[PDB]
């Protein structure tokens, strides 16, 4: 089993943690959800007339 | 070499116990066809629970595949 030889293990650890910790993550922070756009047509800081 | 003869019914031998994964997979998707039919709209909270069945009993049989390459070629 090739699996079990432990001389190029650092080869696969390495690039790993250099693609799953530093890569795709920073792939998904520029993945990013707005929230969607409902401003309410009520916003009137009125007043009655000046009485 | 009896050695290298032995690895082969040990090796063998411990397949047998993927056995118990055919049949607790079969259970877990047998039941979430009869849990589906009952309650449908809970579909996506069931299968959230099949495949944690399924994973957990797979689980079990490759722990048997396992030790069927450890024996086989690890030793």
């Amino acid at each position: 089993m090739p699996q079990l030889n432990t001389t190029v293990w650092p080869t696969m650890i390495t690039p790993m943690l250099l693609t799953l910790f530093l890569i795709t993550q920073l792939k998904m922070l520029n993945t990013n959800y707005h929230l969607p756009p409902s401003p309410k047509p009520m916003k009137m800081k009125n007043y009655n007339k000046p009485w | 070499d009896i050695d290298t003869a032995a690895k082969f019914i040990g090796a063998g031998a411990a397949t047998v116990g993927v056995a118990g994964s055919g049949a607790g997979i079969g259970t877990v998707f047998g039941s979430l066809i009869i849990g589906y039919a009952r309650n449908p709209s809970l579909k996506q909270q069931l299968f959230s629970y099949a495949i944690l069945g399924f994973a957990l009993s797979e689980a079990m049989g490759l722990f048997c595949l396992m030790v069927a390459f450890l024996i086989l070629f690890a030793m």
